[PDB]
């Protein structure tokens, strides 16, 4: 009955018969087959691909964030919040350790201070440079500073993102938005940025599945040593863009997603497969699912 | 917030040429110096932070409904401790009525 | 006060001979203290002697003014209004009466005659009153006419059978038997239109407590406030947090309705107009750097600058008089044209005085109802907003709707009082108001005498009104105040119907399934097995456990005055909000009313629990709850709490701790035999095998087991401070276990109801099958009534022969067994008993 | 137990039998029974029960 | 208990995608399952030639193996919604009989006794929690199925086999051939190729 | 700095307004008394003893509406359109000198708020007098100015108008006299103690798409519901 895997009561049957959209599905899944029949034999490769695709947003690496009305100039002393005036110690280190990353000339008067959760950075095995590169690639209208990767508890890792003036120049003809409203909207975009995953899928386990195959001598053999990925959450297009997944044999449990990408004939086959799953094994004949 | 020195009202914050100006409804206007450069904030995992369980952890050795463990207290050398398990990471804290607290708190 | 009594050392109690069959005697004692349905009779008697007189003499003062709509006719041009003012002075209820033949002298009416003749077992209600009429003239003078009314009978009130006002209360068991009554039944039902009706116990939320629920509304916090007593009027406040950032405080009462007010305006109307002080009532400190305060200040600041469409003109106003005037005009229903009264200064003074009088009686009346407690109410209101924001912050979870820590069970006394209120002012007060209107229209005010005023009051209350009060109570009793007809399937069904707890009357799929489950707060109070096994009613109707009881209201004034005379408690006027947070003070509540603070919450609750054990200072039925999560101490004495007796477990942890220090001290001194300074831990109950024998001899009751500090009553909210051993065998297994120190020891059979105890070896049966037996044991043929020949009943079955089971249970000490000890063969005989059929002997 | 007749008390509005034993009317062939009889193809049984035995009449239409 | 000792020492480390609470619950649910060898003492106490209870189960007449195990050996772990007993009694306590943050398996629905030996009070309460769901789900299986049955029939009833063995709604094709084979479901034989 | 109560400031202030000093001493205590008895000072409640006395908050509320309205005159230029209480007197001035009145007028909110919060907690008896005396001293300050000549006539009217309205607002909370009760527009008029027109639904416990357990789409006879028994 847990959120994301709710199969209690009559909930999956209601999702099928009411033709509910993908957004209203509480137990959506997906089975992904590795592009390499050789890779699919070994579980470590299947396990590292499964953990490779797991939506870690920037928000879930955060303990707390502060939106500050500050500007950064390396030479001129600008005013800073009294609680975070101690951050200046690692400002200087960042500037001498990144001579190519000098602060620009168009920094706006808006700053976002971040305090990374170190337990999640360890449990999820996410490095600091993975976060910084992901944020810099997706958000070019910002300037990002951070402390060093510390291995001692009690000393936090601080991500400080300065907004450039180009962020407000994007659309300011829509005057019904104060600079505080754009700056807050920038916070929401940056937090929801994708780090090391595909959107829409929460958990990606590894399952063992058996399939048939024709040998070179013509025999049909059931192969039990095949490893796949059963995700929690559905994104066919996101998995279709991955190079570690075979895109032609993506099996979604979502009728709405299969109809969106494949068509009405594949969606017809999806309704049959999804009613049969609910029916159990003391289920009706196939012609009643048809 | 900023409190008007005249009528003790909650002033409205605006931004002019890179400075914060608090304007009240009585016409009085002030400009914040340093402590007002905090537009917004949020803190995550509020349901398992140390600031939430301070009173509970302080009161844990005296609650008779808390689990005990047969392990010596290194301070007063009492032969039992009170064990508590807080958070989704299942953090274990041993406490004693003398003030001892595993995790050094 | 400090507890002064001492008990013999727990190391010398001899309980090794105690058997689990001896512990059943304890249960017996419990059932002998409360009876089985004694709470129904007690509650109805409380309603009769104390409830209805208080309601009539206190909550039904009439003070209305009407326009003088007469013609020229002398001075009638110069008089504009007439003020009808009256209240009732004497109230009583008598035993049911019937008039023999015609123009008789109202002989007594016995219950069997009411049942046979379809009559109403209702006793007369006699009222007395005084009435004051004031006429107001154009020039400014006024005239007052005062009359006093001799006692008169308004109507008849239904009488619960077996109660104090029942004729079968002054009769013996033989006399009861010979007048057609069931001599063995306890009563507890009403006889209306020849039918028998049970007014069931109703689950209700706990009053004077904040219930925070998630839902446009982001969150919601509800708080029903009652000024103290079972029969007082209640007013609720709903503090909503909307998606726009606005916090609105809606007050629902007998005078307001559905009007959402911005939260800071309630503070302004009481004189606290400074925002910094208004914010300080929620955060308790403007100078604290805690992240909880930063979260709250950000939310509170944004809510002040959110525009309310209705309260726009007064939103930015700092003049408290002009905010009261705006709301008084907004909520008074006789103001039909604005600004037409603003030219009159005395009218503005009237609306402001009216609003303040209404405000102090409906806004948190449990904190006080005079004007001297205005700032105190604002401190309490800010505390409620603080708690609600703690749930938005996800620091704390919302309220568990299923737990009985925050629930009450209301019997016939409370439920009939609520129906009485909504009926009395309709069937009595309304006719009298119309009665005086029509007299003053057809006759000049000054032409009236004492006779005319006394006549109108009695004349208007004709037998239209006399019928209206009695028949409206009967319709409330019949239509279901959750009630049901008393179906006498057998004696077990009758008792199980009077121990039944019903929930109010949702469609939410997760809410509909959760409320039908067995909750972790049930064991000992609600039977874990008794429910319907089929249909919509599965888990909707609940049964009291065998030792469970329903508390009555206690002497709240005695405990409050003692807490306020306690040197350990600082009164709420002597502490600041800064003092509470900077010194870490602990709030102390009695019946939900915040009265003061203490420096040690655990030590106060521990000290007053030991004072309850003697019973001379703190009543044994007082709930003492210590919230270790937020460091608060709660005292509860209100009606509707479920309690059960639990045997107290005592240990020697004081001597054990001292021996640990002496052993450690010896070890640090280089001694080799440092381990010989320790002593074993011992925990035990003081219940002895001799106490079990004295219970069966009748020389030891539950009253003096409580008086001797051997057992005590525990409420589901106090049960959260208890570690209970599920049996005397589990207590003996952990006799020397210092890592599991129980506070009480349970008798295992206390978790089942009466119908679930009929099943033998019920713990050896699949538990869902025990639920079936609760349903099947209540619909079994037997001696359905001992007075059956005197009754004309429909669809009733009297089985001639009944047997005691060869393997009986404790449930058969209280109800007659229904069935026979049939010889059963478990075999295949021809295939006629397949698929749940049976083969019966024709002989 | 119950068994009624070819005839008995009838509702004034619908023209159908009254409800159950206490009113001495008929028993109900409900919505789900007509689903089963339709699934079986038994249409002459639906005429016998829902028309001949309940309220079937003749309507005249221009 | 060995899982609890790892937890108390902080030895339990969850994999990626699981919290420590979820991993600890996964370990505890797996560690409290009866082995296959639980029938060794069950089968050494019975004679298959004469035992009526065993013959009703082994032949398929009535009952299953977990029914015998519950009666004779032990009920085991009560599991509601594929998880142990959650603490609804005041923040970390499952019942009034167990302490806060109790680590023993019994506190979370592990019933060590069989029906023939009898359950204790906490075991009976946990068993009543599980047995109440069977009554709730039975009452829901009538209304929830009735809502879905009536919507399925009003959507599908217009589909009728015409003279071409097609399925249509008054003119409009739903199937070119019923069941894509044109056969009755009562006339099918399971056959190996 | 040792502060002491000065009764001479209330005496001086009252004589300007031609009102009895008992009216000034009874700010925030006027509820429940006829304005006649207040004027002679009969029935004056004793000095406060609790920091939660509503009298302390009432007088403090009176002070801050004098300060709030004074700064509206003091900052009359910054307003897009000044409030009605100040515009009726600054109407005849020019925008150049309407932008003024913030450099020529004193600031009379010097240390009131900080001192009131100290005295309220420490001794509530002194808090009532400090806030009463402060209102009189502040009124005198705006009344005894002399320079510049173009501003004396504009604030002396303002000081009289505000202090009168403060007393008027307190007076409107007192016991009403005799008046026609039908000017509200309806026949009936109820009082605060009346219960004849109480809401009936308020005697119950206050407050409170398909039913998942209702057999609404199941067409089964109600006399045969034992077919659904779990068995
Ligand atoms: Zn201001
Ligand atoms: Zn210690």
């Amino acid at each position: 009955v847990a959120g994301g895997t709710n199969k209690s009561g009559i909930v999956r049957p209601q999702e099928i018969f009411s033709a509910k959209p993908v957004e209203a599905e509480q137990s959506s899944e997906m089975l992904l087959r590795l592009k390499n029949p050789e890779v699919e034999t070994n579980k470590t490769y299947a396990q590292e691909i499964a953990n490779s695709i797991e939506l870690i947003t920037f928000e879930r690496l955060i303990l707390q964030w502060h939106l500050l009305y500050e500007t950064y100039s390396s030479t001129k002393k600008n005013v800073m919040y009294p609680d975070f005036a101690s951050d200046v110690e690692w400002m200087t280190d960042f500037l001498e350790n990144h001579p190519l990353l000098q602060p620009p000339e168009d920094i706006a008067n808006w700053c976002i201070r971040l305090e990374l959760n170190k337990t999640t950075m360890i449990l999820k095995s996410i490095s600091l440079e993975s976060i910084i590169n992901s944020l810099r690639a997706k958000h070019p209208n910002t300037y990002i500073m951070h402390s060093v990767e510390n291995t001692a508890s009690g000393i936090p890792i601080i991500i400080r993102i300065y907004l450039r003036e180009s962020a407000f120049r994007r659309s300011t003809n829509t005057r019904m938005a104060t600079d505080e409203k754009i700056a807050v909207n920038v916070v929401d975009k940056l937090l929801n940025s994708t780090i090391r995953g595909i959107p829409g899928i929460k958990n990606a386990n590894v399952v063992k599945l058996m399939r048939h195959r024709v040998d070179a001598q013509g025999k049909l053999v059931r192969l039990d040593n095949i490893y796949a990925i059963k995700t929690n959450g559905t994104n066919i297009f996101g998995a279709m863009l991955d190079d570690n997944i075979d895109p032609y044999t993506i099996v979604s449990s979502s009728i709405g997603d299969t109809m969106e990408l494949y068509g009405i004939e594949a969606a017809r086959q999806k309704i049959i497969s999804e009613i049969r799953t609910v029916m159990g094994d003391k289920g009706p004949n196939h012609r009643h699912l048809l | 917030m900023k409190i008007c020195k005249a009528c003790s009202s909650c002033m409205v914050r605006t931004y002019v040429d890179g400075n914060i100006i608090f304007r009240c409804s009585c016409g009085e206007s002030v400009q914040g110096d340093s402590q007002n450069l905090l537009v917004s904030s949020k803190v995550y995992h509020t349901g398992e932070m140390e600031d939430k369980y301070k009173i509970f952890i302080k009161n844990a050795p005296f609650d008779p409904t808390n689990c005990q463990i047969k392990k010596d207290c290194p301070n007063c050398h009492l032969d039992y401790l009170t064990q508590i398990c807080i958070g989704s990471q299942k953090i274990i804290i041993l406490v004693c009525r003398c003030g001892y607290m595993s995790n050094r708190g | 006060l400090r507890p002064q009594i001492t008990y013999g050392p727990i190391e010398t109690v001899d309980n090794e001979e105690l058997t689990e069959a001896d512990m059943l005697s304890f249960i017996s004692a419990a059932v002998n203290s409360t009876g089985l349905i004694g709470y129904n009779i007690k509650s109805f008697d409380d309603l009769m002697d104390n409830g209805i007189p208080q309601i009539v003499k206190q909550m039904f003062n009439v003070d209305i003014t009407y326009k003088d709509q007469r013609d020229h006719t002398e001075i009638d041009k110069l008089r504009e209004s007439v003020q009808i003012q009256f209240n009732f002075t004497d109230v009583n209820i008598e035993r049911p009466q019937h008039r023999n033949y015609s123009q008789g002298n109202k002989i007594n009416l016995l219950p069997n005659k009411a049942r046979l003749c379809g009559l109403s077992y209702s006793g007369p209600v006699n009222l007395a009153a005084e009435v004051i009429l004031t006429a107001h003239y154009s020039n400014g003078r006024q005239e007052v006419k005062r009359a006093s009314i001799p006692p008169f009978q308004v109507s008849t009130f239904p009488i619960m059978r077996g109660s104090n006002r029942c004729h079968t209360h002054h009769l013996s068991k033989t006399a009861k038997k010979e007048i057609g009554e069931d001599p063995n039944e306890p009563g507890g039902y009403f006889i209306a239109r020849g039918g028998e009706w049970v007014v069931d116990l109703l689950e209700n939320i706990r009053f004077n407590t904040l219930h925070i629920h998630y839902h446009n509304e982001i969150i919601r916090g509800e708080f029903i406030s009652q000024p103290g007593g079972a029969f007082e009027n209640s007013s609720q406040i709903i503090i909503r947090y909307m998606t726009t950032g606005a916090i609105t405080i809606e007050i629902n009462s007998t005078k307001f309705s559905k009007l959402r007010i911005p939260w800071y305006l309630i503070f302004r109307m009481f004189g606290m107009t400074g925002d910094d002080s208004i914010i300080e009532q929620v955060v308790f400190d403007l100078e604290s750097n805690s992240l909880v305060n930063t979260f709250m200040i950000e939310i509170l600041e944004k809510s002040i600058h959110v525009l309310d469409p209705i309260f726009q003109p007064v939103q930015h106003e700092l003049n408290r008089e002009k905010i009261i005037q705006f709301l008084s005009e907004k909520v008074s229903k006789f103001v039909s044209n604005p600004s037409a009264y603003k030219s009159d200064e005395n009218a503005v003074q009237y609306l402001n005085e009216r609003q303040l009088t209404i405000l102090d009686k409906i806004l948190l009346p449990h904190m006080g109802q005079t004007a001297d407690t205005r700032v105190r109410k604002l401190r309490f209101l800010g505390l409620l907003i603080h708690k609600i924001l703690l749930v938005i912050m996800n620091v704390f979870p919302p309220t568990d709707r299923d737990s009985y820590r925050t629930k009450r069970v209301h019997g016939s006394g409370v439920s009939l009082a609520k129906a009485f209120k909504a009926i009395f002012n309709t069937s009595v007060i309304a006719p009298i108001i119309n009665g005086f209107k029509e007299l003053l229209k057809q006759t000049a005010f000054e032409e009236l005498t004492q006779r005319n005023i006394i006549e109108a009051f009695s004349a208007a209350l004709s037998k239209n009104t006399a019928s209206d009060l009695n028949r409206s109570m009967e319709q409330s009793i019949i239509s279901g105040v959750s009630t049901q007809s008393l179906e006498r399937k057998n004696l077990l069904n009758t008792i199980s119907a009077l121990r039944t707890v019903n929930t109010h009357n949702s469609k939410q799929t997760e809410r509909a399934d959760m409320m039908r489950r067995v909750h972790a707060s049930y064991p000992g109070y609600i039977c874990v097995a008794q429910s319907a096994d089929t249909g919509e009613k599965v888990g909707m109707s609940k049964q009291l456990a065998i030792t469970a009881n329903v508390c009555t209201a206690g002497e709240v004034l005695s405990l409050k005055q003692r807490l306020l005379s306690d040197p350990a408690i600082q009164q709420l006027a002597d502490v600041s909000n800064k003092d509470i947070v900077r010194k870490g003070l602990a709030r102390v509540f009695i019946n939900g009313e915040w009265i003061g603070c203490c420096t040690n919450a655990f030590e106060l609750a521990q000290r007053y629990r030991m004072l309850r054990r003697e019973g001379k200072v703190v009543h044994p039925h007082t709930t003492i709850y210590w919230d270790s999560m937020v460091d608060e101490v709660e005292f509860w004495l209100d009606v509707g709490r479920l309690t059960r007796p639990l045997l107290i477990v005592d240990n020697n942890i004081e001597k054990y701790n001292q021996a640990c220090y002496k052993a450690a001290e010896a070890r640090k001194k280089g001694d080799k035999d440092w381990e010989k300074h320790k002593i074993p831990f011992i925990q035990n109950t003081r219940f002895t095998p001799q106490m079990a024998k004295d219970i069966l001899a009748g020389t030891l009751t539950l009253e003096d087991l409580v008086a001797q500090g051997i057992c005590e009553f525990i409420t589901p909210e106090e049960a959260e401070n208890c570690l209970v051993a599920f049996s005397i065998i589990e207590l003996r297994k952990h006799k020397h276990d210092v890592t599991r120190r129980f506070t009480h020891v349970d008798v295992p059979q206390a978790i089942l109801g009466l119908a679930a105890l009929v099943s033998p070896y019920a713990n050896c049966t699949q538990p869902a099958r025990v639920t079936y037996e609760t349903n099947q044991g209540r619909q079994t043929g037997g001696w359905y009534c001992f007075s059956w020949p005197y009754r004309v009943d429909m669809n009733r079955f009297f089985q001639f022969y009944n047997e005691m089971p060869l393997v009986k249970t404790i449930a058969h000490n209280y109800v007659i067994p229904n069935g026979l000890n049939t010889i059963v063969a478990y075999m295949i005989y021809g295939g006629y008993n397949q698929e749940d059929s049976v083969i019966v002997s024709q002989s | 137990r119950y068994a009624v007749a070819s005839y008995g008390p009838t509702d004034a509005l619908t023209g159908q039998p009254l409800d159950g034993k206490r009113s001495h009317g008929g028993l109900r062939l409900g919505e789900m029974e007509h689903w089963v009889l339709t699934a079986q193809g038994a249409m002459q049984t639906i005429i016998e029960k829902s028309h001949d035995d309940s309220d079937g009449c003749i309507s005249y239409i221009c | 208990e060995e899982i609890n000792n790892r937890l108390l020492h902080g030895d339990i480390m969850p994999p990626i995608g699981l919290t420590t609470h979820d991993f600890y619950e996964k370990l505890q649910l797996n560690a409290l399952k009866f082995p296959d060898r639980i029938l060794k003492p069950i089968m050494n106490s019975i004679n298959p030639e004469t035992n009526g209870l065993f013959q009703m189960v082994a032949t398929g007449a009535k009952g299953s193996n977990p029914n015998m195990i519950h009666i004779m050996a032990g009920i085991g772990q009560i599991e509601i919604n594929t998880q142990r007993i959650q603490p609804q009694f005041s923040f970390g306590r499952t019942l009034v009989y167990y302490p806060r943050f109790a680590l023993e398996a019994q506190a979370y629905g592990f019933i060590c006794n069989s029906y023939i030996a009898g359950l204790t009070s906490p075991e009976f309460i946990f068993g009543e929690m599980n047995g109440r769901f069977d009554l709730i789900n039975k009452a829901l299986s009538t209304s929830s199925t009735g809502y879905a049955n009536r919507k399925a029939i009003f959507g599908l009833q217009s589909c009728i086999v015409d003279y071409y063995r097609r399925v249509s709604i008054d003119t409009r094709l739903v199937q070119q051939l019923y069941g894509e084979d044109g056969l009755d479901a009562r006339q099918l034989e399971t056959v190996r190729f | 700095e040792p502060w002491t109560f000065d009764y001479g400031k209330i005496i001086k202030t009252a004589k300007i307004l031609d009102i009895s000093p008992a009216v000034i001493e009874a700010i925030g205590a006027m509820e429940g008394r006829s304005y006649a008895d207040i004027r002679e000072g009969q029935g004056a409640p004793p000095p406060p003893t609790s920091m939660d006395d509503p009298r302390l908050m009432a007088v403090d509320s009176a002070v801050r509406i004098f300060l709030y309205n004074y700064n509206c005159l003091r900052h009359v230029s910054t307003f897009n359109k000044p409030p009605i209480h100040v515009e009726r007197l600054v109407k005849h001035l020019s925008y150049e000198e309407k932008e003024d009145l913030e450099k020529v007028l004193p600031n009379v909110v010097n240390e009131y708020h900080t001192t009131f919060k100290h005295l309220r907690v420490t001794d509530p008896a002194s808090a009532l007098l400090y806030s009463i005396e402060f209102l009189c001293i502040s009124f005198l300050t705006l009344y005894e100015i002399k320079e510049p000549s173009w501003v004396v006539n504009i604030v002396r009217e303002f000081a009289l108008t505000e202090l009168n309205t403060i007393i008027q607002s307190e007076k409107l909370l007192s016991k009403p006299g005799a008046f026609n009760f039908m000017i509200f527009g309806e026949d009936f008029v109820c009082s605060g103690e009346d219960s004849s027109m109480d809401d009936i639904s308020a005697y119950s416990s206050p407050g409170l798409l398909d039913d998942p357990f209702s057999i609404e789409d199941v067409d089964i006879s109600l006399d045969v519901l034992d077919n659904l028994a779990p068995q």
